[PDB]
């Protein structure tokens, strides 16, 4: 599930679209559908989201949710930002996932969220893992989420679009932030729910290793490509305050 | 664009193993290749009992 | 290389910029390059000195097949059996033919576009056109044929666009 | 020595094998590696021919 | 109704859609006619952006 | 925004079609019309090869910033200034179509205001 | 053209003569040298044809058929050693004699320079497989498959004999050479009608058309597992050879009687692929599979266009190296289980995992997973008839899909889940069932290397 | 599940089931412990105010609409155990369950290891095989003629007896057997 | 994984514990072998929570069935060895 | 109150909301009685049938092979030309043939009126 | 090398109600008439390093301290070295 | 490969100095690095250049005429 349907398999089909946007860009019709398919698939998910119990079901959702703004993305004439778009949710998605399969593991195959309680002490690394990843998921500024969906919330307001896109882009950032907070909120900071018998351990360093790369990842490396790559499109150097 | 080796042709339609290498190739490549060392990494202990654990390694690659 | 002739298989002149180090930092690709062929070029390259001598140390030539030229089918005779054979196999060779010469030129529109690079659109039109050309050419010739195929039908074809164009010509001129 | 032998075994080799299949028998055939002819800006010269490329028109330079 | 209310609300959207108060991107030579298709063999009618 | 509000709530003839943009010719304002300047020829714009869509009045300050970024590589924070020269071009060319379209805004409003007022000469 | 036609008449005396314990031995070997000779007719020229002599010649559409023919011999011949254990030493040699006369029959008829000698033996052909069926046959019902599988045949058969030689009183020769170079259009009349149909409906029963197709089911449930695996393999393809090598002077008017069956075949691979999805026996649904593949290749056939012809070529060899495996497949499962029936054995993964991947590899292929042979057809054929039409997309795409969704759910019914506890009789499998899905898969995944092999003269 | 199921339900039965479900979906829809616990008490007290009720009619129709209430607020997604029928880990390990008689159709090569282990299953068959007979006609004297009224197996009576349909039950494969 | 392999020993440890901690019970009256319904005088729905007890505490759920006829904590525990496979 | 499950086909009625279960009469019991008293010899016998050492075979169970058979073999002996079979017969296999029949009839001849008056661009179409 | 260690389980005198939200949910009830059952089984989810909760902004800046400390010496730093 | 720890039944489990470090410096480094981008690069939130106001443009330098010339 971190591997493939969250970070790499299921970006294909995204990546077909920019593939062909030489194609793309000179047709009007198919942008819009594009653009329609994109809001209406983030809307849907996140709103789904926003209301499980299983913990995987609502990074799927998430992930869902993210497929759908690029989606949106690239019926808005920017494929290159939706392939940046990517390459950062790959990194802060599938550590998210790794994360929640070191807490899976420590809490004897349980996935409900009803079933966890406290953890910020009880496991401080992959406590520290996962508010880093929702923080770059939902966008903070200089993360590496912010240099992507910040750019795509810029673009859908600065562009000739549809207005009810826009507005559920807008509710699916809402629904992003609320689905982390629920994560965050019923797996983190209540009283244990766990059965009595405490398994609890992250002494290994096998794991410990991955989620920090991907931790170093999810945050240097947004900065650093972005720094990086040639520019390839117009910025929107000039904008509204709010 | 390497396109290395000939498959069939088809009339004046030719068909070959040719790799694109542009930008989305070679900049999608590495972050690929850097998730999976992390899941592999992480699959090492997660998988440290499932009896087929060389089938799963065989199957991610 | 001299293994294919550039004038079939055009190409630029390929400039390419110089090396304008506006800083004291040494960049890696320039080291990482020096090893690589520290590492991979030469022992490359020496294995070829070895093969190209043990190659030249037994040298044998192989030749490109000539054809004579055949009356076609516009030459045979309704029930002759003989020279329709020869015709249909002439006529099938130079079908073999304009194929590949619609292959190289597919090739050359293929080179070209990703040659120019963003300036693909502008750069080769000349490629296009000359597809363009040469496959109005083709599909003229060999278009709706269909399976079975055989120069009795192109030639019945080429009668029919003819007498199309007699037609339409005596009537422009008259009209 | 495990990631020495490795090395050698695992990509060394590969390295080898590629690059003369590349260099000795792909390139031998026209258009099989096409390049993208890399970006000419003012001020540059080239190589192959030493002419240096003229400079741009002088725009007002404030701010 | 979720999709019915989804379709039609997009149809409003696109009879509605939503911009900037500028205009048109302009382009300097010909509106990139040489660049854009090319044939340079025509002559297309010269149009001349406006300063402002 | 707060012109959708006014387009999709008001008067739809009170401001333009973003579509048909200009309506009116250039020099009806005032006779002067100055030309727009370019600074990028034709063969050096090809050659750098930006974009089709880059392809605009900026594209000086982009040629620079490509300069700048193959020659200083590795440090890859060198040249900023010209990233700033090149947003600054990009504001101005903005800035610049915002006028333009406040201008036939007003252009509009303008020829509006004058038919009405013949209308109601008229009627009197 | 003797030098393969002989070794297989003197396969017949060696087996007679051999002793009685070296017979499968003997056959065995000289039946894979025999194809390894056979192998040297792939040399193929981009020109007419390899005009051995007046009686025989070679293309490249009959190359790979009969290279595919000489090959499926030795598979037959592995498949039937097992069942035929308590069998008796003069019976066992007329079945190998019959599987004999049957590779020569099918040899002598991919060549054929001639109509009325291919006409000859294509019905040569079913004598034998009607004595394999009705005889080395467990159910009761073995019979009436037979006469089914007889008379349906003849039924379209008896026609094109007569419309044949009604062609030679016409025409004045029946040689493919001369019809080829003699070839003049058909009028659209009722008699050129009625002989277009004649010459038709004998090659599409035996594909077998929508319609026609009720025979097949029977025939390969009630049939051993050679005559399943001839059946499916060679004797499917008959009638698109014939079909192709026909079509010559039904032109122009396959343009107007195309529609019918055009119709029949695109709508009767949808009701064939939704019939696999509903069945309780293994057999039968190969069967049906093998009705929907060669419904495709029947529109394939009727398109008529050189990409149609190499699709159709390429997607026969795919089949019937694909529907042999299965049907090996599960005779295997039916050795030990004896009930033929899919929900009744499950689990087998767990106890046979070797099988369970010869399984996994067999669906997949049959699932026309990309870069095989069998993906390559049909992507040609649905390109074909895209050209012809572009709405038969809709069909093609509804196929496809419903042929992943049989060929997963017969994979998932008897590899995956739970096994059958009152099943205690699972023994491993041999070397004989693994060696034998081996040399059924291994070509089709060294053919994908070289595709054009299998493409025809149109290539 | 090894208990044998009887022909009907009676009504402390289903009583006690609705009790069962109600409180677990009510701990479903209650996260917390102690708003569970305030919660389940609440419905403890609501249960048995009719505990001492006698009319038969009226306790039919209580139970009833407690079980439409219950219909109507069953927390659409409720808790299930990981290995439940509903959790996630249902049949996780059931393609590692491997039969018992397949061991009797490995290689000599393979017996040549595990030799003790081969020994005691060779123990084990004999005493199913002498057991077995004296099993069936323990079987046939002690069921009640016309055929069993329920699928309830009688214990071993004798000394060296053994309950009758014994090997299935004793081998099961395990519950993690990998 | 890395679960301890749990033996018959901790799993009534478990049990008693559980039984202690029910305040309706006197923890130096409870005994291994005592009656639910009757040597403590325990009502049927007193004996579906210590069902719902054992199940929250093992982290598996006893079907209904065989939860509504384990009347001793003997049985229980007799009953939880069988289901995990105890060894000793 | 509360508002009301309303059954359907793909979503049956619950097992504790069927009006019938709470009409208990002895008829019910001796009815339920005799289904659990089948079952358990069903049960006793492919118990005694599995649990033989002896055994080392599949069993039998003749409820699959009436299955199968009633599913494939006893369909046409008690087929009967009824004007709902006739009907259907015609219905689902002669009215999809005409339909794509007629579908792509119209298509080809659309696309055979456009390139005889030649207004189909055909331009790079070589391969058919 | 597995766990086997022979973990010892606590007193059950040790779970008490007190200082707990258990004991707000125990006042609620009496105020009805009702007492908790199985209030002391779950006393240990409070009575530990359980009892210690944190708040979701506090969550958020787990490292702001360290993290802002830093950021000033580093400003200072380049301060005092860019000013020369 | 990691340290023997010991499951602890209703107690807070054991922690190891190690894993609280590497947190406390993981959550430290990122809101060091997300303050040291705000203080060096304030603009990417902010935005560096302010957004003009059509209704301030006076009237010449659009070229509008008063209402009676044109
Ligand atoms: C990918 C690069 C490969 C390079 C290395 C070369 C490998 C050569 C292998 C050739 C095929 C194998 C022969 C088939 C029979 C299987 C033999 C067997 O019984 O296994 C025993 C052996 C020992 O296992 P065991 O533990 O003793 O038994 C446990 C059980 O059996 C339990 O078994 P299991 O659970 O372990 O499952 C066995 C395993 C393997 O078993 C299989 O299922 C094999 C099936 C493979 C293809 C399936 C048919 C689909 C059509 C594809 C046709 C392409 C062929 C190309 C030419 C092939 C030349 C012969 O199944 C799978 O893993 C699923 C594979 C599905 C992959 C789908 C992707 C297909 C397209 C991939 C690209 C191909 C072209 C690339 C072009 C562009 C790049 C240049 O296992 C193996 O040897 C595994 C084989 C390695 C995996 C091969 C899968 C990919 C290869 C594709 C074809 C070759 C590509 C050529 C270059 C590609 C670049
Ligand atoms: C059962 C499972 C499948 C088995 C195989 C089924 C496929 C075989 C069907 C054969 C195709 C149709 C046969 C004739 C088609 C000719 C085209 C015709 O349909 O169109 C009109 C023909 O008009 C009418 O159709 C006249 C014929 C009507 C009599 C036929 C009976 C109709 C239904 C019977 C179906 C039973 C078929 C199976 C019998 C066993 C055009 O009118 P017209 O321009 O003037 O005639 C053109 C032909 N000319 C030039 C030679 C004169
Ligand atoms: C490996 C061990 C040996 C290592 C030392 C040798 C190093 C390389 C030297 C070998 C000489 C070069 C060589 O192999 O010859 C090229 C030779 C073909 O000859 P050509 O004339 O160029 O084309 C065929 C038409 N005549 O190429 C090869 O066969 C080898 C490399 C080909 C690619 C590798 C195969 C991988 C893909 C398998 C097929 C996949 C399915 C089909 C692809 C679908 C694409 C749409
Ligand atoms: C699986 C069962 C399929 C059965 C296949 C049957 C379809 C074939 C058509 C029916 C048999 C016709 C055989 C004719 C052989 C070809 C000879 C020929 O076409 O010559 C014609 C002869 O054409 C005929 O006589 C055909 C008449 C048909 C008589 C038999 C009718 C059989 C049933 C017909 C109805 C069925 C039609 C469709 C059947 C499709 C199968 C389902 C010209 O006659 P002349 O006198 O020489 O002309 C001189 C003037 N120009
Ligand atoms: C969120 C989910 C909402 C669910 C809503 C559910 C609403 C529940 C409302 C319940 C209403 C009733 O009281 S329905 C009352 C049903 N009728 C009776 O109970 C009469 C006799 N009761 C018995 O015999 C029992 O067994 C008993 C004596 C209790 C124990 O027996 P034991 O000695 O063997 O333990």
């Amino acid at each position: 599930s971190a591997l493939l349907h969250s970070s790499t398999m299921v970006v294909a089909g995204v990546f077909l679209l920019i593939r062909f946007y030489p194609l793309m860009e000179t047709n009007k019709l198919v942008q819009t559908m594009t653009l329609c398919l994109g809001a209406i698939t983030t809307l849907f998910t996140a709103l789904c989201a926003i209301t499980q119990n299983d913990i995987k079901k609502i990074v799927a959702f998430s992930t869902s949710s993210q497929l759908g703004l690029m989606m949106v993305t690239i019926g808005i004439n920017q494929p290159h930002l939706a392939f940046l778009h990517i390459c950062m949710h790959a990194f802060f998605k599938a550590m998210l996932f790794m994360c929640s399969g070191s807490i899976i593991h420590s809490l004897n195959d349980e996935q409900d969220i009803r079933k966890m309680g406290g953890l910020y002490k009880a496991m401080p690394f992959t406590t520290t893992a996962l508010i880093i990843g929702s923080l770059a998921l939902t966008g903070m500024p200089y993360l590496t989420g912010f240099y992507s969906k910040d750019l795509i919330i810029e673009a859908v307001n600065m562009s000739y679009t549809n207005a009810w896109a826009l507005l559920m882009t807008l509710i699916a950032t809402s629904l992003t932030a609320a689905y982390s907070t629920r994560i965050i909120f019923f797996a983190f900071l209540g009283k244990p729910r766990f059965p009595p018998l405490v398994l609890i351990n992250e002494n290994n360093p096998l794991l410990i290793n991955s989620i920090k790369r991907l931790l170093i990842g999810s945050i240097f490396a947004g900065f650093i490509i972005s720094n990086n790559i040639p520019p390839m499109t117009v910025p929107n150097t000039t904008m509204p305050l709010y | 664009i390497i396109s290395n080796w000939h498959w069939m042709t088809l009339q004046t339609v030719e068909l070959s193993l040719s790799f694109k290498m542009d930008y989305f190739s070679v900049m999608f490549i590495p972050v690929a290749l850097f998730v999976t060392w992390s899941i592999m990494e992480f699959s090492m202990w997660y998988m440290h009992s499932d009896p087929f654990i060389n089938r799963f390694f065989k199957y991610l690659l | 290389p001299d293994s294919w002739d550039k004038d079939v298989y055009p190409e630029p002149p390929r400039r390419t910029p110089a090396p304008a180090p506006q800083t004291s930092l040494p960049n890696p690709v320039t080291y990482l390059t020096k090893i690589f062929d520290l590492l991979v070029d030469r022992p490359v390259t020496l294995a070829r000195e070895f093969i190209e001598q043990q190659h030249a140390k037994n040298r044998y030539y192989y030749y490109h097949r000539e054809f004579r030229r055949v009356p076609d089918i516009t030459e045979c005779e309704e029930k002759d059996i003989l020279c329709m054979f020869e015709a249909e196999m002439q006529w099938r060779r130079d079908y073999k033919v304009d194929q590949e010469i619609v292959n190289i030129i597919q090739e050359r529109l293929k080179a070209c576009q990703q040659r120019e690079g963003e300036s693909y659109r502008q750069n080769c039109a000349k490629e296009l056109e000359q597809f363009t050309q040469v496959s109005k050419a083709f599909q003229d010739r060999y278009s709706d044929l269909g399976a079975h195929y055989s120069a009795r039908k192109c030639l019945a074809k080429q009668k029919q666009r003819m007498l199309a164009e007699r037609k339409a010509a005596k009537e422009a001129a008259a009209a | 020595y495990r990631h020495s032998i490795f090395a050698v075994t695992h990509v060394l080799i590969p390295v080898w094998i590629i690059h003369y299949y590349l260099k000795y028998h792909v390139t031998a055939k026209p258009y099989t590696v096409v390049e993208r002819k890399p970006r000419i800006f003012p001020g540059d010269t080239i190589l192959e021919t030493g002419e240096v490329i003229p400079l741009m028109k002088e725009f007002p330079d404030q701010h | 109704g979720f999709v019915a209310f989804m379709l039609f609300m997009f149809w409003v959207g696109e009879i509605y859609p939503s911009y900037q108060p500028v205009g048109p991107k302009q382009y300097p030579y010909n509106d990139l006619y040489l660049e854009r298709g090319g044939d340079p063999t025509k002559e297309p009618e010269p149009v001349v952006h406006y300063e402002i | 925004g707060a012109h959708l509000a006014r387009r999709y709530l008001g008067d739809a003839s009170k401001e333009p079609d973003p579509l048909r943009m200009p309506t009116f010719p250039p020099d009806y304002g005032f006779p002067e019309r100055k030309e727009r300047e370019m600074v990028a020829t034709q063969q050096e714009m090809n050659d750098a090869q930006l974009m089709l869509q880059q392809r605009d009045y900026c594209a000086h300050y982009l040629i620079q910033l490509l300069k700048c970024k193959r020659d200083s590589f590795p440090n890859f924070l060198a040249c900023k200034h010209e990233q700033h020269d090149w947003d600054y071009c990009e504001h101005l060319d903005y800035v610049k179509r915002m006028k333009e379209f406040e201008r036939e805004r007003r252009l509009l409003q303008r020829k509006k205001r004058r038919e009405q007022r013949e209308a109601e000469m008229a009627r009197g | 053209m003797l030098k393969i036609i002989i070794p297989t008449t003197m396969l017949l005396p060696m087996t007679w003569m051999s002793k009685h314990n070296m017979i499968w031995i003997n056959a065995t070997v000289h039946s894979l040298l025999i194809s390894l000779i056979s192998l040297s007719l792939l040399n193929q020229l981009g020109e007419n044809s390899l005009n051995f002599s007046l009686t025989f010649f070679s293309d490249s559409l009959s190359a790979p058929l009969l290279v595919l023919t000489t090959w499926l011999l030795p598979l037959m011949l592995m498949a039937s050693q097992s069942h035929l254990s308590k069998e008796t030493t003069t019976r066992k040699k007329l079945y190998i004699t019959m599987l004999i006369l049957l590779q020569l029959f099918l040899i002598m008829t991919f060549t054929a320079t001639e109509l009325i000698l291919f006409y000859i033996l294509f019905e040569a052909t079913l004598v034998p497989t009607l004595i394999i069926i009705t005889r080395w046959g467990n159910q009761t019902e073995r019979l009436n498959a037979g006469l089914y599988f007889l008379f349906y045949t003849l039924a379209g058969s008896l026609p094109l004999l007569v419309a044949l030689v009604y062609i030679q009183n016409t025409t004045g020769s029946l040689n493919f050479l001369i019809i080829h170079y003699w070839s003049h259009p058909l009028s659209n009349s009722w008699s050129n009608i009625f002989m277009w149909l004649a010459c038709i409906m004998a090659f599409m029963v035996k594909m077998p058309l929508y319609g026609l197709h009720l025979w097949l089911p029977k025939a390969h449930v009630e049939a051993p597992i050679a005559g399943s695996m001839v059946l499916a393999a060679v004797l499917l393809k008959l009638g698109g050879y014939g079909m192709m090598r026909i079509t010559t002077i039904l032109n122009p008017l396959t343009n107007y009687m195309a529609y019918p069956f055009l119709m029949l075949s695109m709508w009767g691979m949808i009701m064939t692929s939704s019939i696999c999805l509903r069945q309780t026996d293994l057999k039968s649904l190969i069967a049906y599979s093998s009705v929907s593949h060669m419904a495709l290749v029947i529109v394939a056939i009727m398109i008529q266009t050189p990409w149609s012809f190499m699709g159709a070529t390429a997607l026969m060899i795919a089949h019937g190296l694909t529907s042999s495996m299965l049907f090996c497949l599960a005779n295997t499962n039916y050795e030990r289980v004896h009930s033929r029936t899919m929900i009744l054995a499950r689990g087998l993964q767990t106890l046979l995992p070797l099988m369970a991947t010869w399984w996994l590899v067999a669906s997949l292929t049959n699932l026309a997973l990309p870069p095989s042979i069998n993906l390559i057809g049909e992507l040609f054929i649905i390109t074909a008839s895209f050209s012809w039409s572009n709405i038969t997309i809709i069909l093609m795409g509804m196929n496809m899909m419903i042929t992943a969704l049989y060929s997963l759910y017969m994979l998932i019914t008897t590899q995956r889940g739970k096994y059958t506890h009152h099943i205690n009789n699972i023994k491993p499998s041999f070397t004989r069932e693994n060696a034998l899905m081996a040399l059924h898969i291994l070509p089709l995944l060294l053919l994908t290397l070289n595709p054009k092999m299998i493409l025809g003269p149109l290539y | 599940a090894f208990s044998a199921p009887a022909a009907y339900l009676t009504h402390q039965q289903k009583v006690l089931r609705l009790y069962k479900r109600a409180l677990r979906h009510l701990e479903s829809w209650c996260v917390h412990r102690d708003k569970y616990r305030y919660f389940a008490c609440l419905m403890r007290a609501r249960f048995d105010e009719h505990k001492n009720e006698k009319d038969m009619v009226k306790a039919t129709q209580l139970l009833r609409q407690a079980e439409e209430e219950f219909w109507y607020g069953q927390h659409p997604q409720p808790y299930i155990f990981p290995e439940s029928p509903g959790g996630t880990s249902y049949e996780r390990y059931e393609c590692y369950k491997v039969p018992e008689w397949c061991l009797d159709d490995w290689h000599p090569s393979e017996k040549a290891m595990y030799p003790d282990y081969f020994a005691k299953r060779e123990q084990w068959k004999r005493l199913r095989r002498e057991s077995w007979e004296r099993e069936v006609k323990q079987l046939q004297e002690e069921t009640p003629p016309g055929g069993p009224r329920t699928e309830a197996l009688p214990p071993a009576r004798k000394e060296g007896d053994l309950p009758p349909l014994w090997w299935h039950i004793v081998t099961r494969p395990r519950e993690r057997p990998m | 994984s890395d679960a301890p392999p749990l033996t018959l020993e901790a799993i009534k440890d478990r049990v008693l514990y559980v039984l202690k901690l029910y305040d309706k019970i006197d923890p130096e009256k409870l005994s291994v072998n005592s009656h639910f319904m009757k040597d403590l005088g325990l009502d049927s729905l007193d004996q579906v929570e210590i069902i719902m007890a054992m199940e929250d505490e093992f982290g598996f759920e006893i079907p209904d069935i065989d939860a509504e006829k384990l009347m001793c904590p003997q049985e229980i525990v007799d009953y939880i060895a069988d289901k995990k496979d105890v060894y000793e | 109150s509360f508002p009301k499950y309303k059954p359907s086909r793909l979503a049956t009625l619950p097992a504790t909301l069927d009006p019938a279960e709470y009409d208990i009469s002895p008829e019910t019991r001796k009815a339920q009685a005799e289904r659990l008293a089948i079952r358990s010899r069903l049960k006793r016998e492919y118990l005694l049938q599995y649990n033989d050492p002896n055994r080392l075979g599949v069993i039998e169970d003749p409820a699959l092979i009436r299955w199968t058979y009633a599913r494939s073999a006893n369909i046409y002996p008690n087929f009967r030309p009824t004007p709902k079979t006739s009907l259907l017969g015609a219905l689902f296999g002669i009215g999809p043939l005409f339909f794509w029949y007629y579908v792509f009839k119209t298509d080809r001849d659309k696309k055979e009126k456009l390139i005889q008056e030649g207004k189909l661009d055909q331009t790079f179409n070589i391969s058919y | 090398e597995h766990g086997h260690s022979k973990m010892e389980l606590p007193d059950y005198k040790q779970w008490k109600i007190e200082g707990t939200p258990l004991e707000t949910v125990q006042e609620k009830l009496a105020a009805r008439g009702l007492r908790d059952p199985w209030g002391r089984n779950e006393a240990w989810r409070y009575s530990g390093g359980f009892a210690n909760n944190v708040s979701f902004v506090g969550a958020l800046l787990k490292g702001f301290k360290w993290g802002f400390a830093a950021f000033v010496v580093a400003v200072g730093a380049e301060y005092y070295l860019e000013s020369q | 490969g990691g340290v023997h720890i010991e499951p602890r039944y209703r107690q807070f489990p054991q922690l190891t100095r190690s894993q609280l470090i590497q947190a406390e410096f993981f959550s430290a480094t990122m809101w060091f690095w997300i303050l040291w981008r705000f203080w060096h690069d304030s603009d990417a939130v902010l935005g560096h250049f302010p957004y003009p106001d059509p209704s301030q443009w006076t009237d010449e330098e659009l070229g509008i005429l008063p209402d009676d010339e044109d």
